[PDB]
């Protein structure tokens, strides 16, 4: 839900802001 | 091979970067989102990140390019190491716990300003031991779900 | 050069074709939408339409391919001739008027089932002479808007 | 609105069902 | 020799044709009403119909000309053959029954957009066998009344 | 060249004369309306008025004949002299003012029986100086409007 | 309105009762 | 009523749209 | 070997044909029901259909004859081919979908005039993909049930 | 030559005998209904009654056979003698009057369990002299009606 | 009504239970 | 229900109007 949005941003190759 | 569901999620992610709504992500826009969550990439580093995804070499990432890179490079699941790195970013004082304030901070910078009740409900979903914060193992569960 | 706004509209259009939600449009899915609005393309014709948009030649259209073709081929505005052809499709008895029933028929086959009040409001927006139907000139206004 | 959706479907090159 | 009552009825009929309210019926206006109810007269045919009623030969029908032709040519009652032809026009799928939808279609194209309850009441007035549609014999009764 | 709007107004005027609703105006019917508003035309005078409008010479005026004479003879606007003559007819005691009673008298004989509030509203529309009556200049304004 | 009806009756050539 | 309007349009010589 | 339940269903079917309630089906009555659903059998064809079921050769089908033919000739289930043919009859524009209007059309001609809510509920029972229409596979499910 | 109305009545009568709903009446089922109303036919007698109606000789009565026998053998009206015999069956103590209890007894065994008010209303319909019971002449009126 | 049902059962040839 | 009535009319040998 809101957690899903975090899951998506965490699994962005290259440009995730969570590296 | 992205489903409609995945495309919708990626559209939302792309849109956070693309703050002016013009359908492309620049180095500037990428830098802004990164700094907003505590990253300090140099300009050359940002430029490399853009060039890497920018298939046609026009200097910005468009949505087709973004989706293509997602299909080519994404993992099925969030990897263990990605989860450890993301925990670090949420837990910005490094005290071992993600607090309501640290969670609000991240969510607002992901373009979701939440009420106190909504932040608390988010925590409640993760909060196995009922202490009102999200520790590392609780965060893993939320990320592997 | 598509804006966020345009991408969202195209995502919705693509999604009508992609009825199984798997992120690609097949010949079958293209044929289904076409027949649903009164077109009778042969299979070879459908295949050509797919092959035309399918840049990587894997036999289906994906969203990046769809968006790319939109950016390359779309007009700024609906052309005069496109509007005349679309009027023909709405006005399926050829009596010169688009009725509430003909409008409902099209909208449902575009994935929007509307109540009677919503159909009537749509007409009301176009209905310059107040006769309760949309003639050719009223349709042009709605298309050029 | 609803009219916009018709505008979009009418202006689809190649695959518009309104040709 | 028309009564006030008849003049009022004819004024209403004339007005349906005279869609721009300028007090004359052109070939264009005549063609529009005809096509709206499923007729396909050629332009020459339409022109002949106008010329036939246009006593002063200025190329349009005005109300005095219309009334004069009505007084000269109308029958006392709807003839049997006129009723058979009109039944054909209402029953446009030729299935033997005029349905609520077919009735609505005609009424709207006669300038009367009705609610569902009003269409249903119209049918109820004709509907001898209570089946919810108007067959040929029920239509005759409504026409000879 | 009469519009629908004008035809409707003329139909109403014609109908006041045609008190039996048979679609023609006789000498008798013309005399009745005239006397009802204080005119005293002789029978020969009435007969001449009929014969003047009766194009086919059958002895009565029908609606086509009436409309034709209107189109041929009417002025664009009420002339100055027509307004002076009509003021005389309303102001039947010749005291310089049209009163509520004099206005009611005319309206009833034009086939419009009004309540007191309606008469008063009519006056209010014309009543520039607020004295509760319509003088000559106020009447001109209402006639040239 | 009601005034319009007077305007019409005043502008009837030949048969106006307001001559 | 509404039926009357159909009766009138059916009995228009020359220009009835119901021929 | 018909149950009470089956007899009741057949009585209802027989009764739709037997529109005058006299307990027999004529060629005329058979033709009327057929045309009402878009069939165009010739008179000789209709006559053959009657003669086929009319065991005593008196020229009409009575209820005992109807039931006997049902017991002798009916299938246990609706066959696959019967379902394909019936889909064709419902989907009368051939666009691949049975709409609320097409469903209403059939139901009314089967002697069941339904409200909008009832038509919508019928669709809802069949409507697996939630698009508001019944496609071929959804129709099969309703027919094999 | 049975009407729809008659078929419906006969279906209901047949159904009382056919207590298991299998669309046939056996000797057992016939015996059960008979004994339920005070008849004492022997088994051979019951068998003869079945064989008499069982046209195909398979040993049970089906609905087509029942209807055929009704059409062939029924009287237009209840005969005088049938009414005298039926009065005997209702008036089972032979006291000359059918009471509410005797009426309830018959109705329940005809498959209609009634409330006290319904039994009383039935009597009220027949009860000419207002005594609260149905005598012989009142019963005749109800049977010849 | 209810009386009609009695009329029908009384007029059943062969198998009427009211003989 | 209503669907049942369609099932019955579809499975009428000889005279089904759905052939
Ligand atoms: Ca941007
Ligand atoms: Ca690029
Ligand atoms: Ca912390
Ligand atoms: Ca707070
Ligand atoms: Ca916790
Ligand atoms: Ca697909
Ligand atoms: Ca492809
Ligand atoms: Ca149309
Ligand atoms: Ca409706
Ligand atoms: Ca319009
Ligand atoms: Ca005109
Ligand atoms: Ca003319
Ligand atoms: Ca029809
Ligand atoms: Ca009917
Ligand atoms: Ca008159
Ligand atoms: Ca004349
Ligand atoms: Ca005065
Ligand atoms: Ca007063
Ligand atoms: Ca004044
Ligand atoms: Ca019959
Ligand atoms: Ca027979
Ligand atoms: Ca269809
Ligand atoms: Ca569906
Ligand atoms: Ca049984
Ligand atoms: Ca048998
Ligand atoms: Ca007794
Ligand atoms: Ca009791
Ligand atoms: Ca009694």
């Amino acid at each position: 839900n809101h957690w899903q949005k975090i899951r998506t941003m965490v699994n962005l190759p290259v440009i995730s802001p969570f590296k | 091979q992205l489903t409609e569901e995945q495309i919708a999620e990626f559209k939302e992610a792309f849109s956070l970067f693309d703050k002016d709504g013009d359908g492309t992500i620049t180095t500037k826009e990428l830098g802004t989102v990164m700094r907003s969550l505590g990253q300090n990439p140099t300009e050359a580093e940002l430029q490399d990140m853009i060039n890497e995804v920018d298939a046609d070499g026009n200097g910005t990432i468009d949505f087709p390019e973004f989706l293509t890179m997602m299909a080519r490079k994404m993992k099925d699941t969030d990897s263990e190491e990605e989860i450890r790195e993301a925990f670090r970013v949420f837990d910005k004082d490094g005290n071992g716990y993600i607090s309501a304030a640290e969670l609000r901070h991240v969510m607002t910078n992901l373009g979701e300003k939440l009420t106190d009740e909504e932040v608390d409900e988010m925590i409640r979903e993760a909060d196995i031991d009922g202490d009102g914060q999200v520790n590392y193992e609780e965060f893993v569960q939320m990320m592997t779900a």
